[PDB]
RNA sequence: CCUCAUUGGAUCAGGACAUCCCAAUGGUGUAGAAGCUAUUAAUGGUUCGUUUGCAACGAUUAAAGUCCUACGUGAUCUGAGUUCAGACCGGAGCAAUCCAGGUCGGUUUCUAUCUAUUUACGAUUUCUCCCAGUACGAAAGGACAAGAGAAAUAGAGCCACCUUACAAAUAAGCGCUCUCAACUUAAUUUAUGAAUAAAAUCUAAAUAAAAUAUAUACGUACACCCUCUAACCUAGAGAAGGUUA
RNA sequence: CUCUUAUCUUUAAUCAGUGAAAUUGACCUUUCAGUGAAGAGGCUGAAAUAUAAUAAUAAGACGAGAAGACCCUAUGGAGCUUA
């Protein structure tokens, strides 16, 4: 679960979250009617005084049966026109987010790992 | 996927026209008990992209081909360029 | 607490003829070893349902044909099947 | 329809009727026209 | 080296406290009894802050400029400087260092001599020669209060002067800074603007220590302090920092900066297995102190205005 | 000659409609899509923050309505202010003191006697898909109804899993399930037809229909006259209620 | 805090013993609209209505208390200062 002030693990290669920064990113914003963020909600990030579009890939709390838990907020940066802004993503990603409707085609073609 | 299709387009305009004779055409040619595929990124103004049952197809213009070299990763599963400039690290103390 | 509340359109999934068993999706109100109500669903959808199933009731004493031990729907994966490949 | 306190007809195409306990006038013409009270 | 500071995706500088909006009311209330406005400003800020509501609301008084906080710029073009200003309709200008009594005499004769071109009206028949004091925080307003209060009276500090922004809250009564031409001086609160104009703009004011820095982080402004530093040749945090070579990159200049002053917290960071505290230098704390030095001016001296004045 | 002093929040909200969104319609300088204007309707809903002392912005939403209830509501709670005992600056006065000028500090308690009140219901909204990139339109762009699927919130429940506890046989949510019918109308639109020679006219003429939000006609729930030494109970403050080869 | 939850102790509640306090014109002590001074259980007109307890809430009885606040009055005081 991501809310608002939350603090993201950025896991592109994109240099905007790469560059090592003595602050973490943190969520400004969750694009829902429910505050919460769950597996493929996306979130604005408020990272290095940018505001930038974001997508989680993964978070510690517990999900329903068969789905990966994982051990850190795993959230990947979208351009406001909504391609990934890096290139590559060598975390594994939950396979969920195929079929969860929205539009994840994009990024699991970035992810060469999935889980 | 089965098969993962990606292929380069003149412009703009041609990419959404062959989005949507194929989505046409995908409609008519059976697939009658088969559900339905939706069209991504047409927010997007230079990659568009299908996901078939068992096909995914991706349009883009050839620099955005030319930046995200979805070739090269699907081809070389863990051996591109990019992915391996992505390293591993840990978190020590400072003194 | 301690009121009379009543669950409306839960689906029938399995009946169990030895010991006489209801398969109810969902929640039921009450504790264990509480006494329910059942009855044909009262809902708009369902109106007239009732007619495959026995009118009056199920007359065992009938004995017309002898039914198997477990009755269940058809989208039921029933245990002892081959396991799910959605192939 | 316009709901005013005075209805004037516009036209000469322009009529008059009482339906449902008000005046209207009504023209096929121009539906501009009408007015309710 | 960079070439220009990325501004794509920042935010303006938006501070406006409440005690902003009802100064600017109490201000409004005492045009009655204000014979002149005084306008003070931050020398290395020629033409930014610079609150438009003041020639707005405060229009109707005859107008002074007196550019505060000299020392600490560089004033080699000071002539250009007055060339545009004459352009802008602001012809009579005066450079003043607050602290070491700098040109600070030469502020009431023209004062006395502009009023002289105006009427007064109402206030014809009065004999004591009341005027206001306005401008963007920490330019020296209040300390300009004091300096004419000694320079010309010989009395002493009658307005608290402090570093950080917001000290003087309300419009307070006169103070009385003269005797032989009688001139009392009403000071009011700091005030910006409801909107500043550009990401950059906004950025200087919070240089020369106008607005508090927590609003704009401090460390997305130490990033401009190096770039401008380093674009305008002032090499000068080498030699005082120790550092190795002259550089352009925060998280280099800020960890050596860290290091020499021996500071570092237990930062928590999250990795891949979970998050873990690990002790890190103060990425925060030499930005502080590298603002500190900068604003102290042991830095050098500035013209963050530079090729906007010339033009 | 100058002047100047109750109201926020929290909790729970009752109501008006002069309607902010949702719903039904008239007109257009309404091609479509966006809009504008007016009628009808009170149905449920009407977000989270930053600087703030009144505003000033950020990110969202179908929308972030306008008002009345003695700031609606302090014997429910809380911050200011009124506003004092201490203390400073600025300005007065010979002083004591003073200023509708700044600032920092700074104790209101209550066991409820009376009235009133404390044991069911029949759902709202949004997005995607389809129709269909079609109708329309020179292009740009781009619908309606009909139909299917997802969630969010609210209401009512539950514990197989998950999570957190009791390092108990339980309780919780961060887990799970379920939610529907409209006889009765308003704006508006049709059909038949007199006053009124029409091959007119929707009708405060006699007539026939369609058409928001509401609601209870129509349903579900309840329904038994009930032994009690005592024990036990997923029932409970007591009493009541259930159970007893 | 989102967004609350579980456990234990205190209190509570039931049984036994002992036993105060402010308060109290009389009460057989209802709802709505009206009237009225911002005002109604008690007045006008409608309506509702077997009787008594126990445990809860605090809308009301302009609920109860204190030497609280605010303006004005007295040919009532007192402290302080002086020109
Ligand atoms: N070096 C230098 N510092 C100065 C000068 N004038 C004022 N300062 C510094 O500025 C601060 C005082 O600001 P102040 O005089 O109160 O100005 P203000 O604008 O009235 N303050 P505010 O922000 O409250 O509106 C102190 O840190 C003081 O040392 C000057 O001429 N030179
Ligand atoms: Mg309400
Ligand atoms: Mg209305
Ligand atoms: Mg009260
Ligand atoms: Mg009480
Ligand atoms: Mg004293
Ligand atoms: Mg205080
Ligand atoms: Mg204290
Ligand atoms: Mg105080
Ligand atoms: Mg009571
Ligand atoms: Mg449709
Ligand atoms: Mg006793
Ligand atoms: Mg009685
Ligand atoms: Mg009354
Ligand atoms: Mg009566
Ligand atoms: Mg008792
Ligand atoms: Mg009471
Ligand atoms: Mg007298
Ligand atoms: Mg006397
Ligand atoms: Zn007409």
């Amino acid at each position: 679960a991501v809310q608002k002030m939350t603090r993201v693990r950025v896991v592109d290669n994109s240099a905007l979250g790469s560059t090592p920064y003595h602050r973490p990113p943190r969520c400004i914003h969750v694009y829902n009617k429910s505050g919460v963020g769950k597996v493929g909600d996306q979130i604005l990030l408020a990272i290095r005084g940018q505001k930038k579009k974001a997508l989680i890939v993964g978070h510690r709390m517990p999900g329903s049966r068969m789905t990966p838990k994982f051990d850190s907020n795993n959230v990947v940066l979208i351009e406001d026109n909504g391609n990934p802004v890096g290139t590559r993503i060598k975390i594994p990603i939950p396979t969920s987010l195929r079929r969860r409707e929205g539009e994840y085609s994009k990024v699991l073609a970035i992810a060469q790992n999935f889980v | 996927t089965d098969y993962f299709v990606i292929g380069s387009g003149t412009s703009t305009r041609h990419l959404h026209a062959m989005v949507h004779y194929l989505v046409k055409m995908y409609k008519h040619l059976k697939c009658r008990s088969d559900p339905y595929v939706k069209i991504e990124g047409k927010d997007a103004d230079d990659w568009l992209c299908v996901d078939f049952g068992s096909m995914v197809i991706h349009l883009m213009l050839p620099e955005t081909r030319e930046t995200y070299e979805l070739e090269k990763l699907w081809t070389l599963r863990s051996f591109d360029d990019q992915l391996a400039q992505i390293a591993a690290e840990t978190l020590p103390e400072d003194f | 607490g301690n009121q009379n509340r009543t669950v409306y359109g839960l689906k029938v999934w399995r009946v169990n003829t030895k010991h006489n068993i209801i398969y109810v999706n969902g929640s039921v109100p009450g504790h264990k070893n509480c006494l329910v109500k059942i009855k044909d669903s009262t809902l708009p959808a369902y109106k007239d349902s009732c007619k495959n199933l026995p009118f009056p009731t199920y007359f065992p004493d009938g004995d017309e044909e002898e039914l198997p031990e477990d009755l269940f729907d058809e989208s039921v994966w029933q245990p002892s099947e081959p396991s799910i490949t959605f192939a | 329809f316009k709901t005013k306190g005075v209805i004037k007809k516009r036209c000469k195409d322009c009529y008059k009727v009482k339906r449902r306990g008000r005046w209207f006038i009504l023209c096929k013409t121009n539906p501009k026209h009408k007015q309710r009270q | 080296w960079r070439e220009c500071f990325p501004l794509q995706g920042h935010d303006v500088a938006r501070w406006f406290p409440g005690h902003m909006a009802k100064g600017l009311k109490k201000m409004q209330s005492s045009l009655k009894s204000v014979d002149c406005v005084i306008e003070v400003h931050d020398a290395r800020i020629p033409f930014s802050g610079r609150n438009p509501l003041f020639q707005e609301l405060l229009g109707l008084k005859p107008h002074l400029l007196v550019l505060n906080k000299m020392d600490l710029a560089d004033l080699t073009e000071q002539q250009k400087i007055v060339q545009r200003l004459e352009e802008k309709g602001l012809s009579n200008v005066l450079f003043t260092n607050c602290v070491k009594d700098e040109n600070i005499k030469q502020i009431v004769p023209k004062v006395m001599e502009l009023i002289r071109c105006s009427y007064r009206y109402h206030r014809a028949e009065t004999p004591e020669y009341c005027i206001m004091v306005v401008g963007v925080p920490n330019v020296g307003k209040s300390s300009l209060i004091n300096s004419l209060r000694r320079q010309h009276l010989r009395t002493g500090k009658a307005a608290r002067v402090g570093g950080e922004p917001g000290i003087t809250r309300a419009v307070t009564s006169r103070i009385q800074v003269c005797e032989r031409p009688l001139v009392f001086l009403l000071d009011t609160p700091g005030v910006l603007a409801p909107r500043i104009e550009s990401v950059e703009t906004g950025l200087k004011l919070a240089l020369c220590g106008t607005v508090l820095d927590h609003l704009v982080g401090e460390e997305t402004m130490a990033d401009y302090l190096l770039y401008t530093l380093n674009r305008h040749g002032l090499f000068g945090y080498v030699q005082h920092y120790a550092l190795a070579s002259a550089c352009d990159q925060i998280e280099w200049v800020l960890k050596n900066v860290a290091i020499k002053l021996r500071k570092t917290r237990k930062v928590k960071v999250l990795t891949g297995t979970g998050n873990v505290n690990v002790i890190q230098p103060d990425y925060a704390m030499a930005a502080r102190d590298f603002l500190r030095t900068f604003r102290s001016g042991l830095l050098g001296q500035v013209m963050l205005d530079r090729d906007i004045i010339p033009a």
